[PDB]
C-alpha cells in the first residue's frame, strides 16, 4: 500500500526508527575517534587542574578541538541542513570524559573530580554551530567561527576554574589550591616540570597572558578549521573502487 | 513480514554493555590488590589468564564471523526485492549501532582509563591490566564487531556486493592501524561518515516519488 | 613497585639511597606518618639518564591512598622540581596523611627529567578507618579554610552539566523537528530551504544571544565570588 | 605464419629474448634505486656489526627495507600477477650490497666481512611475498604481511649475529665480540657515540627490547607498506602528457 | 628481416662493464697511495685529470647522443610498419638493459663504495678520489644513457614520438635531482616501471588475437 | 558613451597615497618623541587614538562597502551589452590597481617598517606605533579594497556573479590568514586572467586576429 513499506503507518514507523538508530550509532562513532585524537593530543592539559594555565591550556586545546567540530559540521550540514555538527562532537567529548573521570580517575584510582576535570567546550561549539547556521558558509564558519571557538574558551572555562586560583601560603611560598590539589593527591608519573604550563618570559609585556593566547588560539582554529571541513568531506566519500 | 526486526541489536546491545559492566567490575576488583606487582603470582591467575585467554578467542571468533557471514552469502544478491533489500539495511544501521557502541568502549571508556591507571604506577611492563583490556579486549572486540558489519553489507546488500565501498573498507581497516601512532591533525576512521551515506542513498532510491516527495514533504 | 623490571645497572648507577624511614606502619584516616630518608647522587651519572638537574621528589604509591601533606628535600620545601648535583647526597621527606583503608607498599621516588622514575625503598603501611571520614582541610591566605577532599567540585558540575544539558537540547531539537531521513532526502532533491531558512535562523540567532549573556554573567559572578585569583606557580 | 613475426620460432624466440631482457634490467633498476635510497637512510646499520644492536637496527631496518619490496610488489603482481615482487627488490639489495662489502669495504680498504656484513632481508621478503600470493589483497598483506616481515627479521638474523655477541674480557671490562671487531680494524670516522645503538634507559622492564622492537617494527611497516604500494602504483604510470 | 639484434647491447654491456672494471682496478691501484692528500702533487696527475676530462667528455657525449638521435629521427613515424616497430621496441629494451646496468654501477657500486672511502680518510676536499668516480663518472654516464634511450624512443617510436611518457620524462630528468638531498618516504625514479609498462602496451597490440590469446593462451 | 574613464581610479590613488603620506609623516614627528613608552599618557593620545578608531571605522568602510555594492547590484547582469560589459571590465580593472597599491603599502612599505621599529624599541606592548599603522590599519584597509572589487565584480559582471571565481574567492578571502615555502595570494593571476579571457571575447575576429595581427 506504499512499498516496500506496507501501512503508512509501516513506513513512517520504520523511518523514525532508523533515525535513532543512525543519531546513536554516529553518535559515537565520533565520540570514540574524537576522543582517541583529542586525548592523544591535548593530553593532558584536560585531564589535570594544574595543568590548565593561562598559557598552553588555552592555546593547544581550541586548535585540537576545533578538528572533530569542523569534521562533524561537515557531515551534518552539508548532506542534511542541520545546524548541530560542532555540538554534536563536543558534547560527545565530554560525556565520553566525565564519564571517564567519574567511573575511573576517581571511581578507580580515587583521584578528586577536583583534580581530574574536563575543559569546557559547549559554549564555544554553539558559537560555531550557529555561525555556520546564520550564514550557510563553511568559510565565513572557519574565519568568525572558530575566531569566536577561539575567543570562548577561556572565559566559558572561568566559571569552574576561578575556585581553584584562590592562592594560599605553604611553608612560606605561594601556590594555587590547584597545585596543591595536584601536590596532595599523589600521581605515581607526574612530575611538575613535565607540566607546559607557562614559567614566565622576557617577551611578555603585561598582564596580556590569557588575550594574547585566545587570539593565538582563534587565529590557528581557522586553518585547522578548513583542513578539517575538507577532511569531514573527505570522509563522506561512497566512493566505491573495484579491486583490493 | 517485517523490514524492523531489532531483537538481534538488543541482543547484541544487552551481551555487551553486560560484558564491559563485568569487566569493569571485575577489575574495580583484581585491579586493586591483585595487578599491581607483575612479578607476582597473583597475576598469573588473575590478569595474565585473560590475555592469553582472549587473544585466541578473539582470532576464531573474528574468523567464523567472517567465514560465516560469506558462506550464507545471497549468491543471487541481485535479486534481492525492495522490501528485503529494505530489511537488510535495516539489519546493518543495526550491525553498526553494535559496532558504535563496541567503539565507545574501547575507544573512550577502556582508552582514557588507561590514563588513570598511568598514574597508579611506575609499571613492570606493557601487560598491565588497562593495557589487557584496552589494547587485547576491547579494540579487537570492536574490530570484530567492524569486519562483521562489513561482512555483512558485503554479502547482503547489492552495492556493497559488488564493489568495496571505500569508506566501509576504511572503517573495518583503520582498526588495524590504531597501533602505531603510537604505542597508544591526524589519520582516522570516520569513515562510518561514508558508510551512513551509502545506506541513506539506497532508502532514498528505495522509495518511489510517493514515500519521497509526498509522504515526506 | 615496579622497581624488579627496570635494568639493573641503571638503578645501580643512578640514586644511592639509606638510611630510610617510616614514622608509622600503621596509620588512621587523618593520621599523619612521615616517610624520609637520604640519596647520594652517584658519580659517574650514566650516559641513558638526562642529567639529574631537573628532578622531582615523590611518594611511590598505588593512586592517592595517602594525601602529601608536604616534602622536602636539600632542605627545602620541593612541591616543584629541583637540581641534584652529581656526587652529592640529599636528604629528604615526605609528609603523608592518610586516606584509603588498606595495606599499601608506599616507597620514596625520584624523578630525573628525561630520565624516567627512580624507586627507592618501599615498606608496606596498614591504613585504617573509612574514606569517608578523611578531610584535608587547608588554609587560604584570606584566612578560611577548605576541606580539599570535596571543595570545589559542587560549583564545577554547577557549570558544567547545565552546558552538557545545554548541548544536548540543543541536537534533540533539531533531530525531532526535521529528521536525518527526511532532511536527508529533502537536501538530496532540490531542498533544502525547507530544512533551514529562517525562522530556524532566528531560533539560532536567539540561542546564541543566550548562550553568550549567559557566559557574560557566569564569568561576572565567578569573577565576584573569588575576585583575587594568582596563576598556577611553576618552575 | 604470425605477422610481424615469420615462424612461430620467430616470435616464441623474441619472446624469451625480450622477457629476459625485462626482468634483466628490472632487476637492477629497483636494485640501484633501493639500495641508494636505503644505504643514505638504514646506513650505517647496515654496514656496521657494532650497529646491530637490539633496539634501533631491527627497528629502522624493517622500516626502511619494506619501502621497496611493497613498490616493487605494486608492480610486479598488479601487472603480471607474479608473486615475487618483495623477493625481486630484497634480493636486488643484498646482492648490490654483499658485492660491495667484498670489492669494496674488504677488497678496497680491508676490513673484515665480519665487521662489514649486511642484515638478512631474504626470510621477512618471502613472508611478504606469499602473503600476497595466498591472499590476493595488498591490504592483508600490508596488515598480515609487512606484521610478519617485522618480526622475521631478528630470527633470520640471529643466526649470523649470534657468533659475534659471544662475550670476551678486555682490560678489566666486558665486551661483546662484535664491539671488538669495530674496536679493532679502525675506521677514521666512526667514534662509538655516533653509534645509534642501545644504551638503556628507566622505561625498560625486562628483558624485552628485542620482541617491542620487532613488534613496533611490524606495525609502521604496515604504514610503510600502504604509502609505497600506491606509489609504487604512481610510478608504473602510462600517462602521456602533452608539453614540458 | 629479423627484430631481435643484440649485436648493438652487447656493444653497450660490454664496453661498459670493462670500462668499469678498468676504473676499479685503477683506483685499487692509485686509490691507495695516490689519492690520499690531495694537496699533494700525485692528486693533480691520477685523479684531478680524470675530473677534469671527464666533464666536458660526458657534456659533449650527452649533447652528441641527444642531438645526432634527433637528427637521425624517423620523419615519417606514423607509417612504421608492425615488422619494423617491433624491432624498434627491442632496441629500446636493449638501450634499457644498458641503462639498468648503468645505473647498477653507478648507484649501487660506486655509491655505497664511498661510504668505505669515508671510513679511510678524514678528508681534504669534495674530489675525494670515490666523489669524481661517482658523482662526477658513473652518475653523469647513467644519466647519458637515459637520455639516450629516451630520445631514440622519442624519435623512432609512435606513441613516444608526439607526446612524453610521463614515466620516461621522470627516468631522464630525475637524474638531475640526486644532487639534492643530501648534498652528498622520498623521491625516486623507478619510472622504468611506466616505461616498460609502456613498452609492453605497444607488444600486445602488436599481435593480433592470433599471437595473444592463441600462440600463447 | 565611453569605455574608459578612470576618473574614480584617480580619486582611490590620490586619496590613498596622501592618507599614507600624511600617516607617514604624523609618525616621523610622533613616532620620535610620543611612541616610545606605552605606558606614558602622550602614547593613549597620539596612538591609542588611532588603534580605537580606525577599527570600527574600518569594520564599517568594510560592510558599507560590500552591503552597498550588492543592493546597486545589476538585477539583469546576462543582459549587459558588449560595450557596457567592457566597460564594467575597465572599472573592474581600476578596482584592482586601487587594490595592487593598497597591498604595495600595506604589505611592503609598513610592514618591513615595523622590521626597523623593532630595532627602536625594546616593547612596551603589541600596540607599537608600526603594529598600529600596519596590522590595524594599512592591512584592514587593503583589505576592504579587496572585498570591494570581489563584490563590484559579482555584482555587475556575468561571470563573476553566479559563480565564484576560484581566484578572487582566494584574493578577498587570503586576507583573512596573515595573522596566522608559504600560502599567499598572488591570485590576481587568475583574476587578470579572467578579466582578459572576457576581453578576447568581446571583440569579434574583426578586434582580435586582424586589428592586432
Ligand atoms: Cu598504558
Ligand atoms: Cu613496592
Ligand atoms: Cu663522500
Ligand atoms: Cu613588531
Amino acid at each position: 500500500a506504499v512499498g516496500p513499506f506496507n501501512s503508512v503507518a509501516e513506513a513512517a514507523g520504520c523511518v523514525q526508527t532508523v533515525d535513532w538508530m543512525l543519531l546513536v550509532l554516529l553518535f559515537f562513532a565520533v565520540l570514540g575517534g574524537y576522543h582517541v585524537h583529542f586525548m592523544l593530543t591535548a593530553g593532558d592539559w584536560d585531564f589535570w587542574v594544574d595543568w590548565k594555565d593561562r598559557r598552553m591550556w588555552p592555546t593547544v586545546v581550541p586548535i585540537l578541538g576545533v578538528t572533530f567540530c569542523a569534521a562533524s559540521q561537515a557531515f551534518w550540514w552539508v548532506n542534511f541542513r542541520l545546524p548541530f555538527g560542532a555540538v554534536f562532537a563536543a558534547l560527545g567529548l565530554l560525556i565520553g570524559e566525565w564519564i571517564n573521570r567519574y567511573v575511573n580517575f576517581w571511581g578507580w584510582t580515587y583521584f578528586p573530580i577536583s583534580l581530574v576535570f574536563p575543559s569546557a567546550l559547549i559554549v564555544p561549539a554553539i558559537w560555531l554551530d550557529v555561525i555556520l547556521l546564520l550564514s550557510g558558509s563553511y568559510v565565513i564558519t572557519a574565519v568568525v567561527g572558530s575566531l569566536g571557538w577561539g575567543l570562548l574558551f577561556y572565559p566559558n572555562n572561568w566559571p569552574a576554574i576561578a575556585a581553584f586560583h584562590q592562592a594560599t601560603e605553604q611553608h612560606g611560598q605561594l601556590m594555587t589550591l590547584a597545585d596543591l590539589i595536584g601536590f596532595h593527591f599523589v600521581r605515581t608519573s607526574m612530575p611538575e616540570y613535565i607540566r607546559m604550563v607557562e614559567r614566565g618570559t622576557l617577551r611578555t609585556f603585561g598582564k596580556d597572558v590569557v588575550p594574547v593566547a585566545a587570539f593565538f588560539s582563534g587565529f590557528v582554529s581557522m586553518m585547522v578549521y578548513f583542513l578539517w571541513w575538507f577532511m569531514g568531506r573527505w570522509y563522506s566519500t561512497t566512493k566505491v573502487i573495484d579491486t583490493i | 513480514e517485517s523490514v524492523v526486526d531489532l531483537r538481534g541489536m538488543w541482543i547484541g546491545l544487552v551481551l555487551l554493555n553486560v560484558f564491559y559492566l563485568i569487566v569493569r567490575i571485575y577489575e574495580q576488583v583484581f585491579g586493586w590488590r591483585a595487578g599491581l606487582d607483575s612479578f607476582a603470582p597473583e597475576f598469573q591467575t588473575y590478569w595474565m589468564s585473560i590475555l592469553w585467554t582472549e587473544i585466541p578467542l578473539e582470532l576464531v571468533s573474528g574468523l567464523g564471523l567472517a567465514g560465516y557471514l560469506w558462506k550464507t552469502r545471497d549468491r543471487n544478491v541481485d535479486a534481492v526485492t525492495p522490501r528485503e533489500e529494505m530489511r537488510r539495511l535495516v539489519v546493518l544501521v543495526q550491525w553498526l549501532v553494535v559496532y558504535g557502541i563496541a567503539i565507545y568502549w574501547g575507544a573512550s571508556f577502556f582508552t582514557e582509563q588507561d590514563g588513570t591507571w598511568h598514574m597508579t604506577v611506575i609499571r613492570d611492563t606493557d601487560f598491565t591490566p588497562s593495557h589487557i583490556i584496552e589494547f587485547y579486549m576491547s579494540y579487537p572486540i570492536y574490530s570484530v564487531i567492524a569486519v562483521g558489519a562489513f561482512f555483512y553489507a558485503k554479502t547482503r546488500i547489492p552495492y556493497f556486493a559488488h564493489g568495496y565501498s571505500l569508506a566501509f573498507l576504511i572503517v573495518a581497516i583503520g582498526p588495524f592501524m590504531i597501533i602505531p601512532n603510537v604505542g597508544l591533525f591526524g589519520w582516522m576512521a570516520l569513515g562510518v561518515f561514508g558508510v551512513v551515506l551509502q545506506i541513506l542513498m539506497r532508502i532514498h532510491a528505495l522509495v518511489g516519488k510517493e514515500g519521497v516527495k509526498l509522504l515526506t514533504e | 613497585h615496579g622497581e624488579k623490571s627496570q635494568q639493573a645497572f641503571l638503578r645501580m648507577r643512578t640514586l644511592n639511597w639509606y638510611d630510610v624511614q617510616w614514622s608509622k606502619t600503621t596509620v588512621n584516616v587523618n593520621e599523619e606518618m612521615v616517610l624520609s630518608g637520604k640519596v647520594h647522587v652517584f658519580s659517574a651519572w650514566p650516559q641513558a639518564v638526562a642529567n639529574p638537574r631537573v628532578s622531582f621528589l615523590n611518594a611511590g604509591e598505588p593512586g592517592p591512598v595517602l594525601v602529601r601533606t608536604a616534602q622536602f628535600i636539600g632542605e627545602q620545601f620541593a612541591p616543584r622540581s629541583v637540581s641534584l648535583e652529581i656526587g652529592k647526597d640529599y636528604a629528604f621527606s615526605i609528609n603523608l596523611r592518610g586516606r584509603r583503608a588498606g595495606r599499601w607498599h608506599v616507597h620514596a621516588q625520584i624523578n630525573v627529567e628525561g630520565g624516567g622514575p627512580i624507586i627507592g625503598p618501599g615498606q608496606w603501611i596498614e591504613i585504617k578507618g573509612d574514606m569517608k571520614d578523611f578531610t584535608d582541610p587547608v588554609t587560604l591566605l584570606d584566612g578560611s579554610t577548605v576541606d580539599l577532599e570535596h571543595y570545589g567540585i559542587s560549583r564545577v558540575y554547577a557549570w558544567h552539566l547545565p552546558w552538557m544539558a545545554v548541548g544536548a537540547a540543543w541536537i534533540f531539537f533539531w533531530f525531532v523537528r526535521k529528521g536525518i531521513i527526511t532532511s536527508y532526502i529533502r537536501v538530496a532533491e532540490g531542498k533544502a530551504d525547507d530544512v533551514i531558512g529562517d525562522d530556524d535562523r532566528r531560533i539560532g540567532a536567539i540561542v546564541l544571544a543566550l548562550t553568550i549573556l549567559a557566559t557574560i554573567v557566569g564569568y561576572a559572578v565567578t569573577n565576584s565570588t573569588f575576585p583575587r585569583t594568582i596563576p598556577l606557580q611553576a618552575g
